[PDB]
RNA sequence: GCGGGGAAAGGAAACAUCUUAGUACCCGCAGGAAGGGAAGCCAACAGGGACCCCCUGAGUAGGGGCGACCGAAAGGGGGAUAGCCCAAACCAAAUCCUCGCGGGACAACCGUGGGGAGAUGUGGGGCUUGGGCCCGGGCAACCGCCGGCGGGCGGUAGCCGAA
RNA sequence: CUCGGCUUAGUUUUGCCGGGGGAACGCGCCGGCCACUGGCCGGCAAGGCUAAGCACGUCCCGAGUCCGAUAGCGCACUAGUA
RNA sequence: UCGUUGCGGGUCCGCUUACCCGCCGCAAGGCGGGGACAGCGGCAGGCGGGCUGUUCGGCUGGGGCGGCACA
RNA sequence: GGCUGACUGGGCCCUUGAACGCAAGGGGCCCAGGCGGGAAACCGGGGCCUAGAGAACGCUCGUGCCCCCACCAGUGGGGGCC
């Protein structure tokens, strides 16, 4: 429903298009970890077709994205997903690195925490921070699950 | 005898109400389940079998009916069963060169129209019975000759 | 719905003009590139996969690069009636991505061509993606799709003994489950 | 055999549309055959039921300076007979390749360890008698891999054969 | 869908190629000889494979109202040779 | 004329990244100029023996000119 | 002086075309419909007679409560006979 020629009307430099807004380094890591602790204590999923089946099925509290997917529409379609759905979303470099955080062997251009065992407070206070960041950009705010 | 399935020869508008019976492809799935076999179980037993058919035979059904209880009372042997025995897939050498991949089909018409339709057939087929001085290709002008003959000898 | 349904978009109506713009700044590097250029990825990905595309060890994308409009067709410099001697509006009975394929088939020899498929137009050029698989990789030769084209053969002993036993099996069954139903 | 490029001479009692002819010829690509093949079919309210090839429908419909001339298909009779898979839905690494060692008809495969692919999805599942999804009951379960052991037959030299 | 072209029996109606425009989603889409509307009927395109039954003759075997050294393959022969 | 053809501001002005032109550079990329014009593809009109295919009838005090004694 | 027969639908015959095949065109004799002139008879299907004349395909017009267009009906359109 929301559409993309105007959710995208705006790419930042130096990104790709289906960056909305810039997420610093320490937030960056700090999701890296949330989802690590989500990984061993709660319950999350890796990959795209996995983390866009937990986005529609309502099942998502914070997904995460990287930039550095080299095709950008395989995972261009996430954000706007998150948006229709009312998902707090975060940035990534490396898919490397989210892989390595989801605890595959491989990289993972997304991932999705469907629930957070042991991280419930550091999700909360990592969705605040990320609302502030997309209230500077102008975007409205996405409240926590 | 294994039975061999009789189905109507479809009336056209030009038969003008003129029916015939035929030699069908297979059983028909309501005739197999009015004697209590699917179509894999048909198979098996060797008896050919149409799922693609809707119509259902009384006719077949004695027939299946009969032959299925001399085979169940050991009177008859069925023959091997009516599926694919062999597997053989060759290797493919140059398929885009060749026009088979899914841009050539489509260049050849194949997506559109059918095999008998396309150009490439008709462009063969006019070819082989040219060569061979097949039914009508024998007599270049067949055709005038025979309405200018026509009109001559029935003036 | 799958991520494929959603990747779909962007070669549809609602997502046109953004996938546009993504590809008015791509292009400008695909058209300094080589002609045919074997790519990590398919650009592609829902479309690749439905024409069989697998990250598998052996399969090749490659992305080509051609001038688009008719074929050359050549005027006759010899003696033709009238019908013979045109040229503009006469093209060729082969597409563009059949000519992709061949050409790609040429670049990598001894591979198969599986499929391809359309990316992009510039005033000029069109870009096509085509699959090629390696029919002498291990990888390849067993996958239920590449077999097709890889070539596969089944002993008919096998086969038969197992149609044969379970035509067996099948009559002792129906000896006991259909035939009083039959004669009754 | 398959895909592509592709004439003219001659005929039309001249000749250009046309035909010749998608031929001659050229370029490319396979197999012992190739191509085709499993209904977004045909029919007409009665029904057929993948495909190819043969006989016919038929020089009929139709195309055409409606001239020369070109020219089906459905249907019927035969040869033969065979049906399946990929993707997706749903699960989410349960997967595949390679190599070392031990076992295992010299095989498949099994245990183990290293490496490679793989969340941009390996694998499971699914293929019109649509499927997925949920529930219940039952095996005649179903589906694949290897071609070891034994036997028979035939071929690639020959032997016997009346008066 | 539209324009140009090649082709086709395909004709206001065959298939395809090129230029331009360009869907929907099973409550949908496609076909039923001009187009549209309603009914009825038939199906599910734009992915891959598939034995048998059919072409051919370097070659092997058999046959012949075939020719019989100017005939018959150009060559019955140190013939595709001089 | 359709497309390539984009971004602003009020049919017009501007811009550069498209695209084009030249220089340096192995390449990567950099410099300068032009600039959504040009060039390029499709379609349409004009000029077009540059090139291709053809036709240039008959009667006839021989053919030709003439005439039509060609209806 | 009065009118439009330079008429509508058809047939047969002569000539072009000798005896002897063979277009178009032209003329004659009539039947039916409905007319004009005339008291009536009778005449009128152009010009007193013998010259002024054109196939197929295509298009156009006139005509019919007309026929057909692909499973059925309708609408627009197309074709058909004279
Ligand atoms: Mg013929
Ligand atoms: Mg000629
Ligand atoms: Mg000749
Ligand atoms: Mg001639
Ligand atoms: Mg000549
Ligand atoms: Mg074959
Ligand atoms: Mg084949
Ligand atoms: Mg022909
Ligand atoms: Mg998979
Ligand atoms: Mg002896
Ligand atoms: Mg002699
Ligand atoms: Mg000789
Ligand atoms: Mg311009
Ligand atoms: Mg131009
Ligand atoms: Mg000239
Ligand atoms: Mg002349
Ligand atoms: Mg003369
Ligand atoms: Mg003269
Ligand atoms: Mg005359
Ligand atoms: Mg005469
Ligand atoms: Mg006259
Ligand atoms: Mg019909």
């Amino acid at each position: 429903t929301i559409d993309p020629k105007t959710f995208y009307a705006n790419p930042l430099p130096g990104k790709p298009f289906y960056v909305r807004f810039e997420v610093p380094s320490d937030v960056a890591e700090k999701a890296l970890e949330i989802l690590s602790i989500a990984r061993q204590t709660g319950k999350i999923k890796k990959g795209t077709n996995e983390t866009t089946k937990a986005v529609e099925r309502g099942l998502a509290k914070l997904v995460l994205i990287a930039e550095d997917v080299d095709p950008p529409e395989v995972v261009a379609h996430l954000p706007l997903l998150c948006e229709e759905k009312k998902v707090p979303y975060v940035y990534v470099p490396s898919k490397e690195k989210l892989g390595k955080a989801a605890g595959i062997n491989v990289a993972a251009a997304a991932a999705v925490v469907i629930e957070a065992g042991q991280a419930a407070g550091e999700l909360e206070a990592l969705v605040n921070k990320i609302n502030e960041i997309r209230a500077k950009h102008g975007l409205n705010a996405i409240p926590v699950r | 005898m294994i039975p061999k399935p009789v189905v109507q020869v479809p009336r056209s508008i030009k038969s003008g109400g003129v029916t015939k019976w035929k030699e069908g492809r297979g059983f028909s799935l309501g005739e197999l389940k009015e004697v209590g076999l699917n179509a894999e179980q048909a198979r098996l037993l060797g008896l050919p079998v149409d799922t693609r058919r809707d119509s259902v035979w009384p006719q077949n059904v004695e027939a299946l009916r009969k032959w299925l209880i001399e085979v169940l009372e050991g009177k008859a042997t069925p023959p091997e069963p009516t599926l694919p025995k062999v597997v053989k897939v060759k290797r493919k050498r140059g398929r885009a060169f060749r026009g088979l991949t899914s841009a050539g089909r489509r260049s050849r018409g194949l997506i559109s129209t059918r095999f008998r339709e396309t150009h490439n057939y008709k462009f063969k087929k006019k070819a082989k019975e040219r060569r061979l001085k097949k039914r009508h290709e024998a007599t270049k002008g067949l055709g005038n000759v025979l309405r200018i003959s026509r009109i001559i000898n029935e003036s | 719905p799958s991520a494929y349904q959603y990747m779909a978009m962007w070669y549809r109506k609602v997502g046109r003009e953004v996938h546009e713009r993504l590809m008015r700044s791509v292009l400008i590097k695909w058209r300094k590139e080589p002609a045919i250029v074997r790519v990590e990825r398919p650009f592609r990905l829902e479309r690749a996969r439905k024409l069989g595309y697998k990250p598998k060890q052996g399969v090749v994308v490659a992305r080509v690069r051609l001038i688009r409009g008719p074929f050359n067709r050549r005027r006759p410099d010899s003696g033709r009636r009238p019908k013979r001697m045109g040229v503009y509006g006469i093209t060729a009975w082969k597409s563009w991505r059949q000519v992709a394929e061949e050409r790609a088939a040429r670049k990598f020899p001894g591979l198969e061509v599986l499929n391809s498929y359309w990316v992009a137009d510039d005033g000029i050029y069109r870009y096509f993606e085509v699959i090629l698989i390696d029919c002498n990789q291990p990888t390849i030769q067993r996958d239920p799709l590449y077999s097709g084209i890889c070539g596969r053969e089944v002993p008919r002993r096998r086969l038969a003994r197992r149609l044969r036993e379970r035509q067996r099996k099948l009559i002792e069954h129906l000896k006991k489950t259909l035939l009083p139903k039959l004669k009754g």
